[PDB]
């Protein structure tokens, strides 16, 4: 039959079958209950939210609420894909780093709860190098909840190598808010966020030299936008455009030790085997909602180029899609005849339990 | 020396 | 018995291409192997780096197995229920690249290397049944 792919992210989740081009359904990976003395997936959650505690199962990319993540998976396949799981081979994705125990849950549930007939847990970041058609170079995925670098070879991530760094766009969205009540606006209920989510991803970008584009917003009005709220009155955004997915160049805007996203992309590569590195400068790709902005791609070639040795080929690929290219790479990687072998089958997890996934997804 | 002796293999299923 | 029926039960299925077991203690040796391929080579140096206290250097640049260059995926040989390293082959220019499994036993690696196109996994999975047969047997 068709398999299915389930790409559950920390602020989205993106489902569908295999073969298909995109994901059928893309919805809130949130769960709400009632606020008092039973429960609510996806778009009907935040639609009810006043009604209901809502909670996020995934926190930086890693399942932490097992009890809300299987509603987020029942709710999926009976409501979103409307399937029988039994019915289907599913593709799980999980982040880069996942701890062991949470990958034997996930195992454990799918064949015990939803005794799908086989199963398979692939690293996101992997996906989205396989959406680009290649199976060695070094993935920036960042999402809602978390960013990686993740250097791949022939299809199989490094763990050795993998960097993370604890800050993605549920962050910008948070660190835009600051900032715009900084300059006197007020942005701090919840609905309030849902607007600066949208002013974050309609007007922000990515500065190519920061430091001269502070100066320059200083010297001019070429580099304002006016937006209009929901009310219907139009307010006005400066520096803030830049200033907030600098942060990912310069965590230190939030507070936060870690070195940017250019940093440990080069870090990552140099924790990789010196016959690789090559390949790797010339097969940067960039994955996951956060590597949206306007001149990120632009602004990595340059810091990448500044950090590499000075002769170094360095190519950044930044595919429009790269909103879903996780699913994609299921999608894709799921349609291979080469995959069929990958699938862990219900008859080796009765022979092995759980940790069969430590042997056979990697 | 040489290797020890060989345990017996796993069940053939 | 004796440890070439071990070779014969790894190479079954067709799967791999190199099947190896081999002695880690004292003086390291080849116990048995799939003759005229790689791991009939290795090293009592090559052995050492697989075992050894420096779980690190293997990353600057890789290993060898029988003179074979490895990149290392994940290396778990030293942790109590996974005792196993996974690595993939390098080549140069397009040649083809394998995975390869190393489990440790109480006295033994046990190593495979998948034929083209063979996952990762499968290798894995067969070289860790071997390993926890053979540790059952306190070898
Ligand atoms: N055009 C855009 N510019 C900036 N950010 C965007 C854009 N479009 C989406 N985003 C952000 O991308 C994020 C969601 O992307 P994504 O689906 O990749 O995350 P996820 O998978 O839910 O999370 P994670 O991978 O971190 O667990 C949201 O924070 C959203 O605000
Ligand atoms: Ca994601």
């Amino acid at each position: 039959t068709t398999a299915l792919v389930c790409d559950n992210g920390s602020g989205l989740v993106k489902a569908g079958f295999a073969g298909d081009d995109a994901p059928r359904a893309v919805f809130p990976s949130i769960v709400g209950r009632p606020r008092h003395q039973d429960s609510y997936v996806g778009d009907e959650a935040q639609s009810k939210r006043g009604i209901l505690t809502l909670k996020y199962p995934i926190e930086h990319g890693i399942i932490t609420n097992w009890d809300d993540m299987e509603k987020i998976w029942h709710h999926t396949f009976y409501n979103e894909l409307r399937v029988a799981p039994e019915e289907h081979p599913t593709l799980l994705t999980e982040a880069p780093l996942n701890p062991k125990a949470n990958r034997e849950k996930m195992t454990q549930i799918m064949f015990e709860t939803f005794n799908v007939p086989a199963m398979y847990v692939a690293i996101q970041a992997v996906l989205s190098l396989y959406a680009s058609g290649r199976t060695t170079g070094i993935v920036l995925d960042s999402g809602d909840g978390v960013t990686h670098n993740v250097p791949i070879y022939e299809g199989y991530a490094l763990p050795h190598a993998i960097m993370r760094l604890d800050l993605a766009g549920r962050d910008l969205t948070d660190y835009l808010m600051k900032i715009l009540t900084e300059r006197g606006y007020s942005f701090v209920t919840t609905a309030e966020r849902e607007i600066v989510r949208d002013i974050k991803e309609k007007l922000c970008y990515v500065a190519l030299d920061f430091e001269n584009e502070m100066a320059t917003a200083a010297s001019s009005s070429s580099l304002e936008k006016s937006y209009e709220l929901p009310d219907g009155q139009v307010i006005t955004i400066g520096n803030e455009r830049f200033r907030c997915p600098e942060t990912l160049f310069q965590p230190s805007f939030i507070g936060m030790e870690s070195a940017g996203i250019h940093e440990t992309t080069y870090n990552s590569i140099m924790k990789c085997d010196i016959d690789i590195r090559k390949d790797l400068y010339a097969n940067n790709v960039m994955s996951g909602g956060t590597t949206m902005y306007p001149g990120i791609a632009d602004r990595m070639q340059k810091e990448i180029t500044a950090l590499a040795p000075s002769t170094m080929k360095i190519k950044i690929i930044a595919p429009p899609e790269r909103k879903y290219s996780v699913w994609i790479g299921g999608s894709i990687l799921a349609s291979l005849s080469t995959f069929q072998q990958m699938w862990i089958t219900k008859q080796e997890y009765d022979e092995a339990g759980p940790s069969i996934v430590h042997r056979k997804c990697f | 020396g040489g290797p020890p002796p060989a345990p017996p293999l796993p069940a053939a299923q | 018995a004796g440890w070439n029926a071990y070779i014969d039960n790894l190479m079954a299925d067709g799967t791999c291409q190199d099947a190896a077991i081999v002695g880690y203690k004292d003086s390291p040796s080849v116990w048995a192997a799939v003759p005229g391929k790689t791991f009939v080579n290795i090293t009592p140096a090559e052995v050492g780096v697989l075992v050894g206290k420096d779980r690190s250097s293997f990353y600057v640049n890789g290993l060898t197995l029988g003179g074979q260059k490895c990149s290392v995926i994940r290396d778990s040989l030293l942790q109590d229920g996974e005792f196993s390293m996974d690595l993939r082959t390098k080549s140069t220019g397009g040649a083809p690249t394998f995975n390869v499994t190393v489990t440790k036993t109480d006295k033994t690696l046990v190593l495979l290397m998948g034929k083209e196109g063979v996952h990762g996994g499968l290798i894995n999975k067969k070289c860790y049944e071997m390993a926890s047969h053979l540790r059952r047997s306190q070898y």
